[PDB]
């Protein structure tokens, strides 16, 4: 890898429930991707273009917990599983591949950075097969070009007898396509 | 209902 990662935990999960039921964080955000969670279930959200992406299996029709209380859902792409908030103040926003390399990096939710093979719009391959475990609560999380840039969030995973072969990824296009829908 | 709230991040460079 090029690219490296490391994680903050910044909630515990009383003050998370809490949060969630006001829909008030005050709390500095940083960062790229945030680890993100609801009360049962927890996942990743990526920001790109001043957006942060999650995927709508994770958060369905919820707002955000935001400074000023809840955040609405700018976008919301059921078919696609991807929904949309505008980024809270502090979220450092990545911004799209325009070089289109095949040379990918998934970044999970422990912070590893793992290499991807792109095979088509929404599609890439692992180079060395994981456990699912290990990639489990990952949705939401970035796909990067070598330079460091967006090409897509994690969606889903194929794999078979609990072991990871290939990702599935909303593509980078498919966001600015449903940015471009008023 | 409820929000989803942020329990933390990852840093990237
Ligand atoms: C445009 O085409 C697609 C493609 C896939 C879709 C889709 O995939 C699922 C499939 C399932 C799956 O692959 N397996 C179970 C097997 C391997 C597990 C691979 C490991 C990690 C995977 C990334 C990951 C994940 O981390 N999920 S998560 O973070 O833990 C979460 C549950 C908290 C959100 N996601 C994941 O595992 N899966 C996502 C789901 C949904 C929706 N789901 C719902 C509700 C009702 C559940 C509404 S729409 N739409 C999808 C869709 F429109
Ligand atoms: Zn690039």
């Amino acid at each position: 890898a090029p690219i490296t990662a490391y994680s903050q935990q910044t909630r515990g999960l009383l003050g998370c429930i809490i949060t969630s039921l006001t829909g008030r964080d005050r709390n500095q955000v940083e960062g790229e991707v945030q680890v993100v969670s609801t009360a049962t279930q927890s996942f990743l959200a990526t920001c790109v273009n001043g957006v942060c992406w999650t995927v709508y299996h994770g958060a369905g029709s919820k707002t955000l917990a935001g400074p000023k209380g809840p955040i609405t859902q700018m976008y919301t792409n059921v078919d696609q599983d991807l929904v949309g908030w505008q980024a809270p103040p502090g979220a450092r926003s990545l911004t799209p591949c325009t070089c289109g390399s095949s040379d990918l990096y998934l970044v999970t939710r422990h912070a590893d950075v793992i290499p991807v093979r792109r095979r088509g719009d929404s599609r890439g391959s692992l180079l060395s097969p994981r456990p699912v475990s290990y990639l489990k609560g990952s949705s939401g999380g970035p796909l990067l070009c070598p330079s460091g840039h967006a090409v897509g969030i994690f969606r889903a995973a194929v794999c078979t007898r609990g072991v990871a072969k290939a990702v599935d990824f909303v593509p980078v296009e498919s966001m600015e396509t449903t940015m471009r829908a008023s | 209902k409820g929000s989803v709230v942020i329990v933390g991040r990852i840093i990237l460079s």
